[PDB]
């Protein structure tokens, strides 16, 4: 059990346990769900609070005019990768005078997170990125991991008790591709309402929805353009 | 461009014109030259706009930091010293800057004169700019220490009128600031043609 | 030898009204005794309430435009709000002094609304001072345009002429007439006119041609 | 085990930030309440000696003309972060002619609340309360050593903060007034402090939108205490 | 054993266990083979979907380093991504300083030295990757190389990296490797990948094939596998 | 570069309906000596855009090297995204501007012609970073000489065909052969449509000298 | 957890090496410092002559400026370094803003130096604690103290080093507002503190004053003998 100390050490089974511990550090964030149609990508997260009187820690943060990320886990590394993200976006915006393709940005994220998982003196980033964007070939829903093994999907959900969300995404990923924004967003919160224990319901002030569209700029929403999204639901089949 | 400043019994009088040309062409008529650093310090704009504006804004920053660290106002000589030490680090690289620092002290009145050449000096009266010599003349006619308030106002107003009258590079609105013990207050902003109609007879 | 600068010229006007800031410019981009194009608008829409004009050396105009756009996005994406007009003015002044010892050969004029909803024209200089004035003309046609604005906007040197506030349509026809009258005698002016109007309802534009020589 | 910052737990977590949240608790208490009329703020000094000069111990310091502060625990980082944030406000004012809003202030602070690193130092040991008046009226913010920064309506820090939060949630609502909130705060203070409440124990800090300058009460504090 | 914390330390019998433990980290990784015909090299990777969440077209282990060189990695994916970036950088330096396409021997030697330098020092770990390198040249023919986690880099006709490292090359060597053009070798790689592990420990895998040689005129790309659809109509005829 | 050694000469480029044609000649003059009378002065970038330059030929080789590297990099990403011609224009402008800002200018005068996604593109980059779009570009002395022909016909007719544009390019190059001392009677035409990039061979001109029989 | 190193917190939320570094200060020589109305006064005990050397080098009370004074506890070498740095800082401030250095500024400097010196990488924090006594602003007497942590903390009277609990415990039931200084009462208060010392050997008392306008006065142990005699006179008058 002494091999389970530092990033540098290979295990005698080859499984570097710092990466697994970083994964479990990701698993203690808030629940969040990301999913795309052919034309619109929506990612919806969950807010949490320290007490009743306090405000709620926001999860969706804006990045760029067509790029928006979700998050889970640590907030310091979240804002650090936010700063790097915005930096790369405005750098390519300055040089090439174009919006970035999303895939090369996420490859840059992987190459950014590779070095702190290889040398000594820096920890891996406990991070829960769900990236939505628009290159020329439409919407994208990528996810990262603290092991930098970035994926592409069509409906992902990471965080705490995210598995029932994944089963819901499995049994409706055929249904997803055809619909417009409204019932897409309500499918997203029809994942979130099973990311919760059943004795309390998703209210206004605890949820956050971010849409990016092929002609629509990336926009965050909270409670007020979310009361149009929260109506149109039934109860859970109790 | 012609500024002047003199201190007396009831504080410090600061006046200047408002004409800032560009070569042989006048850019503007209402360039506010007396750069307000604080509610207790007043700086001027004497030769070059960018250097005066930038470095006095930086000095205002430094004064605010000094106050928030010591819970207490800075003195005038301190600020003049800091400005000279900041300006000195680009000597020979082509900065033109001849500003003045006015303010009320724990000692009372304070009047220093900071150059881009570094001529940080105290004094009683000063005058900077191209038509500054005209102001020197009429001011050192009218100068005393026991002057009244309206009397010093009329002195400064007459002085800037003569200055803008004989020099080509001066005119526009006549700013006139007055430093007190408690804080500075603008006196008036008067046009030259109004002064000509008023004092010509 | 290598010269770092070339005079491209151009004409920028700005009028701060009661609730509107009209900025207009021609689109002729020339060099020496040649014409490179007849469409290059000097106006740039920063926000819904701020339009900047940039004349002089054209490459520095492009570079400065892009840097200002970058820092706009930085402030917004950091602080959840757009800049004011004077905030952008102060930022531009800091930048122009930040390259003091290799100057931009660029005149700049920012119009836009204040936080009261009133016009505010912030002039500039190539080194980085500024002021809130009612009207400025930048570029080669500055001397051809300032005294007429003194006659009309400033109402100066006149007798028994009362002061009417500058309305919108009056200002528009004034801008058209000053650009015709300045294009007749200047060599760095013509071929179009890009008029930008900043109201409380967005940014309108309007294109008026000129004489083709 | 857990021995430094570059190592996680199996289940979570570090275990250095956790020890920072532990190290907050030794300090003195403080209570700030946001009211739409303005932000009130209170602290306890824990004065030891009569030779201990009371106005020399700082808890409420001044950042801007409308941005106050309160500190906790370790005095050291509570001086360091103040000396940074003052400069930050001045850089913002310098390049922008305006007042850096309180949320943006705390973003500037928490951009290096956790930049802790000895290579490529230790995490800081202070929780801070930030009050100020932006364009959106009054603001009250609560940060932590971990940078996990949020807005709070009425936050209580440091020692005895559990019952402080409980009895604070008993009294608070959204439509408070000012003077009610002031006396409501010092009631909670003299239910969590140990000594007698007097002119030298506590110090208030009230910033109003029309009374931005001087966010402070001096020896009218005596009159406010004697009204209970 | 014990004696195995630092990557800089030796053992009392003389080997470095960090190198060893990193070598057998790729043992659990997916099966990736490669075989060259007389006028080209064909890659093939047994690639697996996790459950239902993927998009059939993400995280492709068939990289593409240069215009005529691409990788077929196996092991830790992100480390392979970084190694691919290093190789792209090295090829770009060679193109910029000498004006022509990199010869594969020199490229493999530079990359192997880079891997070796990561095996040396104590601050860093050895790589957890094992990858394939294929090329084609009109003046050189076809070259197929191979890089272990340690950095021992030499050449093959065929190779296999993954679980079935022996279990593929038991029947890779019974191929008539020389006398075939690569369009036969496509369905050969198909049947080889399709033989190992259809349903036993896992559920579903999926086939990618990279493809270089004379037929692409020196280009390196993935096949249009769906064109001529060579696997499945032959894979279902290889179950009997 | 302070002193340009080996200059090219004027480069002509003009849009038409769904394409852009560029043609520059093949002369490598040094001083006044036409030392290199067979060189190529147009790079065929990947599939849409296309570059033509004047000035120092070595700097053009350097930019050829760097852009070929960049295009090969993006193609080896395999993501299906290429550079727009306008992105190329932007990058080249930024590169030239940063190069002159360090007082070591690249002595060049470049034209970027590209056709991408229905819209033609025709861009200009100067040594000082002066850059713009135009329906017709002429570099060097061509801006003095053949530019009025382009601006005459484009004022006479705002759109063109490929045939009309090619003929107009031929006539302008003939004119440049008449009264440019740094001209040569061997030029190559480059053309981009949506069918790709195509470089024509070293064409020549047909001259007239019947005025010489007058005194 | 454990006392090594400086960086890592305790499992119950403490820094050990700062807390252990104060024991060095507590295990050193004793020195008090008081401010009167116009005269400020301090002095170290335990001169501790060893009969075979001079003591003019071992001086624990020095000055940085002509307005400020020093005093310390803990080990001597750190005090030497901190004082030699503080002099340079005082002159560098004088080269700036032309005021005499305010005592608050030099205490902020020393505490900040020690603080960023504490946070850093494996560096041994200074095991001293200074007394910084000066009257600058309109002759207002001030005296501040430091800590190995680096938290300056303004007092009206002070006691550090050995037995400092009792040495300060004397100061409450002696220190009145009344009156005032009255420099003789300030001196007699210093004499009561020196007689209140842990040993009060009679000859090992070395006290130095400043009357807020002059320079430092080093006293003479015949005047102090008359002071001890008149203290004994008042003690006999108590009977």
């Amino acid at each position: 059990n002494q091999y389970d100390n530092d990033v540098t050490v290979w295990s005698p089974q080859g499984r570097i346990h710092q990466i697994e511990y970083a994964m479990e550090a990701v698993k203690q964030g808030s629940a969040t769900v990301g999913l795309k149609s052919k034309t619109h990508a929506v990612l919806v997260a969950l807010k949490r609070a320290q007490s009743e009187l306090a405000a709620h820690q926001k999860k969706i943060l804006h990045v760029d005019n067509h790029i928006g990320i979700s998050i889970a886990g640590l907030t310091a590394d979240a804002r650090l990768l936010c700063n790097f993200m915005r930096q790369e976006c405005l750098d390519s915006r300055f040089v090439f005078d174009r919006p970035l393709p999303v895939s090369r940005l996420v490859s840059l994220i992987g190459s950014k997170t590779q070095i702190p998982t290889q040398r000594y003196g820096r920890r891996p980033y406990g991070v829960g990125l769900l990236i939505a964007g628009y290159d020329d070939m439409g919407p994208h829903i990528f996810q990262t991991c603290p092991s930098a093994n970035y994926f592409d999907c069509r409906a992902m959900s990471i965080g705490a008790r995210s598995q029932s969300a994944r089963t819901y995404l499995e049994r409706h990923m055929s249904e997803f591709m055809e619909c417009n924004l409204n019932e897409l967003v309500k499918h997203g919160l029809r994942a979130l309402r099973e990311t919760l224990p059943a004795e309390q319901d998703l209210t206004t002030k605890n949820v956050s929805i971010g849409i990016v569209g092929k002609d629509l700029e990336f926009t965050i929403y909270d409670d007020d353009d979310v009361s149009p999204f929260l109506e149109g639901l039934e109860e859970r089949p109790q | 461009t012609t500024t002047l400043a003199f201190k007396f019994r009831h504080g410090v009088i600061v006046a200047a014109d408002s004409r800032a040309t560009a070569g042989a062409y006048i850019a503007s008529q209402t360039v506010k030259k007396v750069i307000e650093i604080n509610p207790y310090l007043l700086g001027t704009m004497a030769g070059g706009a960018a250097d005066c504006s930038f470095w006095e804004r930086l000095l205002a920053r430094q004064c605010r930091i000094y106050e928030l660290r010591n819970k207490e106002r800075i003195s005038v000589a301190a600020a003049s010293k800091l400005l000279a030490n900041m300006v000195y680090q680009y000597k020979g690289m082509g900065l033109s800057m001849g500003t003045m620092i006015c303010g009320w002290d724990k000692r009372g009145p304070g009047l220093y004169y900071v150059d881009s050449e570094g001529n940080r000096i105290s004094g009683a009266t000063f005058s900077v700019g191209s038509g500054s010599v005209y102001a020197y003349g009429v001011m050192d006619r009218g100068y005393s220490y026991d002057l009244e308030v309206e009397q010093a106002y009329d002195l400064a107003r007459r002085a800037i009128y003569q200055a803008t009258y004989r020099d080509a590079y001066s005119g526009g609105a006549v700013n006139l600031y007055h430093v007190r013990e408690d804080g500075w207050i603008r006196v008036s902003s008067d046009n030259v043609a109004d002064l000509h109609e008023k004092y010509s007879g | 030898r290598f010269s770092p600068y070339v005079f491209n010229g151009g004409t920028i006007l700005a009028i701060a009204g009661e609730d509107f800031a009209i900025v207009a410019s021609d689109t002729r981009l020339s060099e020496g005794f040649s014409i490179h194009t007849r469409d290059s608008p000097k106006c740039y829409k920063l926000t819904d309430k701020t339009v900047i004009g940039c004349s002089g050396f054209h490459g520095d105009c492009l570079t400065l435009t892009k840097i200002i756009e970058a820092r706009l996005k930085m402030y917004k994406h950091s602080n959840n709000k757009a800049m004011t007009t004077g905030a952008i003015a102060a930022m531009l002044s800091t930048i122009l002094y930040s390259r003091r010892f290799f100057p931009y050969y660029v005149y700049n004029i920012i119009g836009g609304l204040d936080e009261e909803g009133k016009g505010a024209v912030y002039s500039f200089d190539p080194v980085g001072s500024y002021q809130r004035d009612s009207f400025k003309a930048g570029g080669s046609a500055s001397a051809m345009l300032q005294p007429l604005l003194d006659n009309q906007v400033g109402f100066k040197n006149m007798q028994n002429v009362e002061h009417v506030p500058l309305s919108l349509d009056r200002a528009m026809r004034l801008v058209k007439d000053v650009f015709i009258s300045a294009a007749e005698r200047d060599v760095y002016t013509g071929d179009a006119l890009r008029i930008c109007i900043v109201t409380k309802e967005g940014i309108r534009e309007e294109t008026v041609s000129l004489r083709k020589d | 085990y857990d021995r430094g910052v570059n190592t996680f737990s199996p289940e979570g977590r570090l275990f250095q930030v956790e020890y920072a949240i532990e190290a907050i608790k030794l300090g003195s208490t403080a209570i700030g309440i946001q009211t739409s009329e303005g932000v009130c703020l209170a602290v306890e000094k824990r004065i030891t000696s009569p030779l201990m000069e009371p106005s020399s111990i700082e808890k409420i310091v001044e950042i801007d003309a409308h941005i106050g502060c309160a500190m906790s625990g370790l005095i050291a980082d509570a001086k360091t972060l103040i000396d940074k944030a003052r400069v930050e406000t001045q850089n913002h004012w310098f390049t922008y002619n305006e007042t850096m809003t309180v949320e943006s202030v705390t973003q500037a602070v928490s951009n290096l609340a956790l930049q802790f690193g000895e290579e490529d130092s230790r995490p800081f040991g202070v929780a801070l309360l930030f009050g100020g008046v932006d364009e959106k009226g009054p603001q009250l913010f609560h940060m932590d050593p971990s940078g996990t920064f949020v807005q709070c309506d009425a936050r209580a820090i440091g020692s005895a903060s559990e019952g402080a939060q409980s009895s604070l949630q008993e009294v608070y609502h959204k439509s408070m007034t000012l003077k009610e909130a002031i006396k409501s705060s010092l009631i909670i203070l003299k239910q969590v402090m140990e000594e007698k409440l007097n002119a030298t124990n506590i110090e208030l800090a009230t910033v109003q939108p029309g009374q931005n300058f001087h966010m402070f009460t001096k020896e009218e504090l005596e009159e406010v205490i004697k009204d209970i | 054993t014990g004696y195995d914390l630092s990557a800089s330390t030796f053992s009392p019998d003389g080997r470095v266990f960090q190198v060893e433990y990193a070598m057998k980290a790729v043992e659990n990784s997916s099966t990736a083979i490669g075989i060259r015909c007389k006028d080209g090299v064909v890659f093939g990777v047994e690639k697996l979907v996790l459950s239902k969440l993927y998009e059939e077209g993400s995280n492709k282990r068939l990289f593409n380093v240069d215009r005529h060189v691409g990788m077929a990695v196996a092991g830790l994916l992100a480390d392979a991504r970084s190694l691919a970036d290093i190789a792209r950088e090295e090829a770009s330096n060679f193109r910029s300083n000498f004006g022509y396409n990199i010869p594969l021997k020199h490229l493999a030697d530079r990359v192997a030295m880079y891997v070796h330098a990561y095996t040396l020092y104590s601050a860093v770990r050895p790589f957890g990757c094992s990858f394939m390198l294929g090329s084609y040249s009109v003046n050189d023919g076809a070259q197929l190389y191979m890089i272990d986690p340690s950095g021992v880099s030499y050449g093959y006709w065929g190779c296999a990296i993954g679980k079935a490292r022996q279990a593929a090359k038991t029947e890779i060597e019974k191929l008539q490797m020389k006398e075939m053009t690569c369009r036969d070798i496509v369905k050969e790689v198909a049947k080889i990948i399709y033989i190992v592990h259809d349903e036993v420990k896992d559920k579903a895998f999926e086939l990618e094939l990279s493809w270089v040689g004379e037929l692409t005129n020196g280009r390196h790309e993935i096949v249009p596998k769906d064109i001529r659809e060579e696997a499945e109509k032959y894979a279902k005829e290889s179950l009997k | 570069t302070q002193n340009p050694m080996v200059t090219g000469t004027s480069v002509l480029g003009v849009k038409f309906e769904g394409g852009v044609v560029i043609a520059a000649d093949m002369l490598g003059s040094y001083g006044s000596l036409a030392r290199f009378r067979n060189i190529s002065r147009i790079m065929r970038v990947n599939n849409s855009t296309m570059l033509g330059a004047s000035g120092d030929y070595a700097d053009f080789q350097y930019l050829k090297q760097v852009l070929g590297q960049m295009v090969i990099d993006e193609e080896l990403l395999g993501d299906g995204h290429s550079y727009s011609p306008r992105a190329i224009h932007s990058w080249l402008t930024r590169a030239m501007y940063s190069r002159r800002s360090k007082m070591n200018p690249l002595w060049n005068t470049m034209v970027i012609g590209g056709y991408a996604d229905g819209e033609s593109f025709l861009g200009y980059v100067d040594m000082l970073g002066v850059a713009y779009e135009a329906p017709s570009l002429a570099t060097g002395y061509g801006a003095y000489l053949a530019q009025p022909l382009l601006r005459e016909v484009l004022e006479k007719q705002p759109v063109l065909s490929q045939t009309e544009a090619r003929d107009l390019v031929e006539r302008c190059m003939r004119v440049l052969y008449y009264r440019d001392a740094r001209s040569y009677n061997r030029f190559q035409i480059a053309t981009v449509t949506e069918k790709g990039v195509e470089i024509e061979g070293p064409l020549s001109t047909e001259t007239n000298w019947d005025i010489a029989h007058m005194i | 957890s454990y006392d090594r190193a400086i960086t890592v917190f305790s499992p119950d939320g403490h820094l050990f090496q700062v807390e252990y570094a104060q024991e060095a200060v507590k295990k050193g020589s004793t020195a008090v410092g008081v401010r009167g109305r116009d005269i400020v006064v301090l002095g170290v005990e335990k001169k501790s002559v060893a009969k075979l050397q001079d003591e003019r080098t071992v001086r624990k009370i020095c000055a940085l400026d002509d307005n400020v004074c020093m005093a310390f506890a803990g080990l001597t070498a750190d005090a030497r370094i901190v004082i030699n740095r503080a002099r340079v800082e005082c002159q560098s401030h004088r080269l700036t803003v032309e005021d005499p250095v305010t005592v608050e500024y030099i205490t902020r400097y020393i505490a900040s130096l020690k603080q960023r010196y504490t946070q850093s990488n494996g560096r041994r924090p200074f095991g001293i604690s200074a007394l910084i006594v000066g009257f600058d602003f309109d002759g207002t007497p001030r005296l501040y103290q430091t800590d190995p942590s680096g938290t300056y903390h303004a007092w009206k009277a002070n006691a550090i080093g050995r037995g400092a609990k009792s040495v300060r415990e004397f100061l409450e039931k002696n220190y009145t507002d009344e009156a005032i200084e009255t420099d003789d009462l300030t001196i007699k208060l210093v004499i009561k503190a020196l007689l209140e010392v842990v040993q009060s050997g009679g000859k090992n008392i070395e006290l130095a004053v400043m009357r807020r306008d002059q320079s430092l006065k080093i006293l003479n142990p015949e005047e102090i003998e008359k002071y001890v005699a008149e203290i004994e006179k008042e003690k006999e008058e108590n009977e």
